[PDB]
């Protein structure tokens, strides 16, 4: 009915678009790294 | 204008003829084709629907 737009079919077969699956649940994978970024010594630095 | 040619002896032949009649029906998909699997993508395509 969604794919034929029209609240209403007659007799045949028809080919239908998808609207079952629908994700739940996400993933995320980065790699571990904890070193901290020199943010100060680059922006802050002495004498530009 | 007194010269005619008339056969006399025949042969019978088999002649092949190919003729396609039908090809190979198709289908296609709009949402799967256009939106690669993504809902962003199918929220603008329902204007083109
Ligand atoms: C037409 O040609 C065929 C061969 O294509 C001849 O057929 C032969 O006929 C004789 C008797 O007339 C048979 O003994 C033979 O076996 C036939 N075949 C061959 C391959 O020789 C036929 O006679 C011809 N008709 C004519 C010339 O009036
Ligand atoms: C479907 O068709 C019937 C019969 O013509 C009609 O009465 C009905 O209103 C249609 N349904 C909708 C939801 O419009």
């Amino acid at each position: 009915k969604c794919t034929t737009k029209s609240f209403n079919v007659s007799k045949g077969i028809y080919q239908t678009s998808n609207f079952r699956v629908s994700p739940v649940t996400e993933v995320v994978r980065f790699p571990n790294i904890t070193n901290l970024c020199p943010f100060d010594k680059v922006f802050n630095a002495t004498r530009f | 204008n007194n010269s005619i040619a008339i056969p006399t002896n025949f042969s019978i032949s088999v002649t092949t003829e190919v003729m396609p009649v039908s090809m190979a029906k198709t289908s296609v998909d709009c949402t799967m084709y256009i939106c690669g699997d993504s809902l962003e993508c199918s929220n603008l395509l329902l204007q083109y629907g």
